């Protein structure tokens, strides 16, 4: 199981293409990990609902709220926005 | 299923005409009798008769073919010409 | 007697059935589970729940009567 | 009743009043294949069958809701309508 | 189809069809009688739930 | 090898006299070779893999092992591998679909068809703007000759359309590529997202690229050449033009436009959505009043391309995946429909007017079943790749702009209308009086149709099976801060 | 010739027969035709808009004129909806109070929170 080292756009020189490729892949892989976390929360929520029935409103409130909170922020976003823009300036 | 024969058609038409009250005579109805001449049926009466024929054999006569039948044999050959009747 | 919140949750009553009378609803549904919801069974439990609902509906009609009388 | 039809017209459905002379033998083959297929499907899909309720324990459900509350407190998360 | 423009014969209907009609109609009428007897009060509208 | 294989070609030609068996064998080997490449393709890497350079100054006739790159670059990532697989699946079928109906000067015909296929396949390998543009244009003279010599009655006008319209759009693309060349002094696709031009210059370069896209896709209102060219083309021409060549435009959007002109693309997206919605609605409605079978089938492709455009410009992963899946599924199903109308019916009756056709089910039940299946596949019945592509494209479009994508959802109905209106008349009613009974579909025709239907069904049941080549791609091009 | 859209094409023909169109559905089906189902004879001229008048075109209804049918359809909807709306006014009042629920309307059981009890919470 592979665990490539994480690289940031902010550190590298855009003329070493190996570092730029690694930074792009790092960004994409981190987004996919975030998607995995969202899927974990959603699966737990489905299990809670199916075992709670009429009292899911009480027993799954935290999971429902957290899934709805993470839905807008835990999707794929690409790397081009961050590599082509410098947030400091 | 059910299949009609030329003689069945003829017998039905003959009974039909026998039932009509405007006719001259019942005994004088032939296969080649003319309704206009022999039976003395009026202009509108032969229309009533064609309508009776179509109400009896369950078919639909157009205007152009209705007015063409003048004899009983003509009626029988027309009714035997039609597959669903 | 009004059921405990823990009891209401434990017997997994539907929300719209969680009233002052759900205490009778619990045995009725247990019998309707034992028998296969057949119409000839559960007569006593069914009737007891119906009578509790009679009382609740009567109290509400008297409430509406009082409200009408104010106007 | 019936009527003539072109004999060269070959359809997978058999065409007109298709009643092959050897249909009972062919039906025995077809029913054997049907039984084999149904039993294979019923057995192979058995491991993917489960009941809906009583598959996760109250411990897991309660602790997962607790952890989600922990997550929502680390972030600043009020509840719906809570304003 | 012997007779034309004449009175028709009594239709011939299978014994089994006559028996089945008897059973169906009898069961329907009997079931309706049973239900009317058993649910007369509630089904007609009686014992008003409002306080007197 | 090349010397020996040329000798083999020469001797086969001397003895058989027909080159087509050799071409079928070469294309089948090409498909097997691409499958072997896929076996050795690394999926856990967003870098181009099977790279090579041609016409370098140090080795003009060989491969470049030099420290200076001045030739033409080639290589593949997952996105290009997808379309390459589609291309090598389609080429042998376009050879086989004309196996018996080309009789005079057939060696030239098959040479043109195979050359066009090989040029498109190389186009998907191109790794820089100039190599891409060269292979993009090189198909035009081959298509001109093929349509002019082997097309139907109106094929002169058609050859001139297929040359002139595509040249017209390509020259504005050429302006854009020249501007990129002189402003950046680089032209390759490996690092072109590292160059950030000023927003104004971006806005200008985008226009040339998008005019070329508008003619090649095609989009409203510069679409009117495609029905003519499809209608008058011989069958292999139509199959290549609908299954492969139109996909080059979608590929061009992903490869040439989005990585380089990101900010300008954001600015221009509402205009794209206007154009695509016009394409979908107006061309779908215009199809309802067509009387030529091949024209109707051709008009269908334009609306599906509009849906794909809406997906690919949605700035969402789902939209881009849907656009690619839709492209592939259309590449399966549209060549099958062209095979039915311009290969099976046209070879039996030599006419394309809709009034002549009615009630084919009586003598040709198998062809009617194929027609029904391909029609419901073409209008996006689920479990077909067409449904997956359209559904994901509409999801992305709706997210990008809820009103515009929501209105775009009417395409389901509109496509159903024109397609089922055609098939209703083709299969139902009493056998036509104007035509005599012919053979039902042959073994070769059934083989081609079966290949295409199985492909669309396999990606319709499990679209996820493409993801191992595309999961980098669905993130490589979206622009979110 | 008859309809506006067939008339609009009149400048668009030069040396094509200006055919007066008749809906194939309305041709009498007891005449004999080379294609009985389509009610067409061989070499019969086609109107420029023939696709809107052949047998496969949408069905045409003769009993009422289109305008009068529009009147009837709108009128039916108008009278039904207006009558229902008006009837809403002359309505009896109910006799029992809508029911209520412990715990301030079971606001906790329907999710709900102390800080947000108006969003979720019954009539109590
Ligand atoms: C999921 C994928 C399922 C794919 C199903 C595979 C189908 C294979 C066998 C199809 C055979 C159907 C056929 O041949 O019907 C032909 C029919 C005429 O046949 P017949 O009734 O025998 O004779 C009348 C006049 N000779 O002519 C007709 O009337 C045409 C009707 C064809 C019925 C096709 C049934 C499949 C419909 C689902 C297609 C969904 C597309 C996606
Ligand atoms: C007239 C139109 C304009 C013409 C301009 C362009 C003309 C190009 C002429 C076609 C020649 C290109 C195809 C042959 C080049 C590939 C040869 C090769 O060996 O590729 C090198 C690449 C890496 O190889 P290497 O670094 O040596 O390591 C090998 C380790 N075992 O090895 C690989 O990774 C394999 C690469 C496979 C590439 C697939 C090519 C598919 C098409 C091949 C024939 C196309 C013919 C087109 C003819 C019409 C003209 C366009
Ligand atoms: C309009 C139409 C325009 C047509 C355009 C077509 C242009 C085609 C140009 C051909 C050049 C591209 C050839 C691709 C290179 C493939 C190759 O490598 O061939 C082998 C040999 C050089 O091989 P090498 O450099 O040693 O690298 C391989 C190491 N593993 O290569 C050689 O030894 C040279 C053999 C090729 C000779 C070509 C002669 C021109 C055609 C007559």
């Amino acid at each position: 199981h592979q665990r490539p080292e994480l690289v940031s756009f902010d550190d590298i020189n855009y003329n070493d293409h190996k570092k730029v490729r690694e930074a792009q892949e790092s960004y994409t892989r981190e987004q996919f990990i975030r998607l995995e976390a969202l899927k974990t929360v959603r699966k737990a929520l489905e299990k809670c609902y199916e075992e709670s029935g009429p009292n899911h409103f009480e027993d799954c409130k935290n999971l429902a709220e957290q899934y709805l909170d993470m839905l807008p922020t835990h999707r794929l976003q690409g790397y081009l926005g961050y590599q082509r823009n410098d947030p400091s300036k | 299923a059910h299949v009609l024969t030329k003689d069945m058609i003829q017998e039905r038409i003959v009974a039909l005409l026998e039932s009509f009250d405007k006719v001259n005579d019942a005994k004088n109805i032939t296969a080649t009798a003319n309704l206009t001449s022999d039976l003395g049926l009026d202009s509108l009466d032969v229309v009533e008769v064609v309508m009776a024929i179509e109400e009896e054999f369950g078919l639909e006569i157009p205007d152009h073919d209705a007015d063409e039948i003048k004899t009983v044999q003509q009626a029988i050959d027309y009714v035997s010409a039609q597959p669903a009747a | 007697p009004l059921l405990s919140q823990e009891d209401m949750k434990k017997h997994k009553i539907l929300l719209a059935y969680r009233d002052r009378c759900a205490a009778l609803l619990v045995p009725l549904n247990e019998c309707r589970k034992k028998n296969y919801y057949m119409p000839w069974a559960c007569g006593h439990e069914r009737h007891e729940y119906e009578m509790c609902e009679v009382a609740d509906f009567q109290r509400r009609v008297k409430a509406m009567d009082k409200l009408k009388a104010e106007k | 009743g019936r009527y003539p039809f072109p004999k060269d017209v070959i359809s997978m459905t058999g065409g007109w009043w298709a009643n092959p002379s050897n249909w009972k033998l062919n039906g025995l083959f077809a029913t054997g294949i049907a039984v084999g297929l149904a039993l294979w499907v019923s057995t192979a899909t058995l491991p993917y069958t489960r009941r809906r309720e009583g598959i996760t324990s109250e411990s897991d459900i309660s602790k997962w809701n607790a952890a989600a509350g922990v997550w929502r407190e680390r972030h600043g998360k009020i509840s719906t309508g809570e304003a | 189809n012997y007779k034309w423009n004449g009175p028709l014969p009594r239709p011939h209907v299978s014994a089994g069809h006559r028996i089945a009609t008897k059973f169906l109609g009898a069961t329907m009428f009997f079931w309706m009688f049973l239900r009317i007897k058993e649910e007369y009060p509630a089904m007609l509208g009686l014992h008003n739930f409002y306080p007197p | 090898i090349l010397l020996s294989s040329l000798y083999l070609f020469n001797r086969i030609l001397a003895w058989q006299g027909n080159v087509k068996h050799f071409y079928l064998f070469a294309s089948n080997l090409l498909l097997l070779f691409i499958v072997v490449l896929y076996i050795n393709f690394n999926t856990f890497s967003n870098s181009f893999q099977f790279n090579f350079e041609l016409f370098n100054s140090l080795n003009p006739f060989g491969l470049s092992n030099s420290d200076i790159s001045n030739g033409l670059l080639f290589g593949i990532d997952g996105l290009s591998l997808t379309f390459i697989l589609l291309t090598v699946l389609l080429i042998p079928l376009t050879l086989l679909g004309n196996w018996y109906n080309i009789n005079f000067n057939s060696n030239l015909y098959y040479t043109l068809v195979l050359a066009i296929g090989l040029v498109i396949l190389l186009n998907f390998w191109a790794l820089d703007y100039i190599s891409f543009y060269i292979l993009f244009e090189a198909t035009l003279p081959l298509l001109f000759i093929l349509i002019h010599i082997y097309g139907s009655s109106d094929s002169e006008r058609a050859s001139f359309y297929v040359l002139m319209f595509t040249l017209s759009g390509s020259l504005f693309m050429l302006l854009s590529i020249v501007v990129i060349s002189i402003v950046l002094n680089t032209t390759n696709f490996i690092n072109h997202n590292l160059f950030v031009l000023s927003l104004d210059l971006q806005t200008i370069i985008w226009l040339g690229l998008f005019i070329a896209i508008m003619v090649k896709t095609p989009l409203f209102p510069i679409h009117v050449w495609l029905p003519v060219v499809h209608s008058e083309s011989p069958l292999a021409g139509s199959m290549i033009l609908a299954g492969l060549i139109l996909k080059l435009a979608l590929y061009a959007i992903l490869r040439l436009l989005l990585p380089l002109l990101c900010e300008a693309q954001i600015l221009y997206t509402p205009m794209i959505y206007i154009i695509s919605l016009l394409t979908i609605i107006l061309t779908s409605l215009a199809t309802l009043r067509q009387i030529d079978l091949k024209v109707i089938i051709a008009y269908s492709s334009i609306s599906h391309m509009g849906i794909a455009i809406l997906g690919v410009c949605s700035n969402t992963s789902l939209g881009i995946y849907g656009s690619i899946v839709l492209g592939v599924a259309h590449g399966f199903v549209s060549p099958a429909l062209f095979l039915i109308v311009g290969g099976i019916l046209y070879d039996r009756y030599h006419i394309r007017i809709v009034n002549y056709y009615k009630g084919l089910t009586t003598y040709m039940p198998q062809l009617a079943t194929y027609i029904i299946i391909l029609s419901f596949a073409n209008i996006g019945t689920p479990l077909t790749g067409n449904f997956t592509g359209e559904f994901l494209s509409l999801q992305g479009g709706f997210i990008r702009n809820p009103i515009i994508g929501g209105i775009s959802c009417i395409s389901v109905l509109l496509a159903a209308i024109y397609q089922l209106k055609l098939t209703n008349k083709l299969t139902g009613g009493i056998s036509s009086i104007y035509m005599h009974r012919t053979n039902d579909v042959t073994i070769r025709e059934k083989f081609i149709m079966n290949i295409l239907i199985i492909s669309t069904l396999i990606i319709g049941i499990c679209p996820q099976i493409m993801y191992n080549l595309l999961y980098w791609t669905v993130n490589n091009y979206i622009y979110i801060i | 010739i008859r309809a506006s859209f067939d008339k609009a094409e009149e400048p668009m023909l030069g040396d094509y027969p200006d055919i007066d169109p008749f809906p194939a559905q309305l041709k009498n089906p007891y005449k004999k035709y080379d294609d009985q189902q389509d009610r067409r004879n061989l070499e019969e001229p086609l109107s420029v808009n023939d696709d809107l008048y052949d047998m496969w075109s949408p069905d045409r209804f003769t009993h009422f004129k289109n305008q009068d049918a529009l009147k009837y359809f709108i009128g039916f909807l108008t009278i039904f909806f207006g009558a229902s709306y008006v009837a809403t006014y002359f309505v009896p009042e109910k006799a029992a109070i809508p029911r209520e629920f412990p715990y301030e309307g079971l606001w906790k059981e329907s999710g709900g929170t102390e800080k947000s009890k108006a969003f979720f919470g019954q009539r109590s």
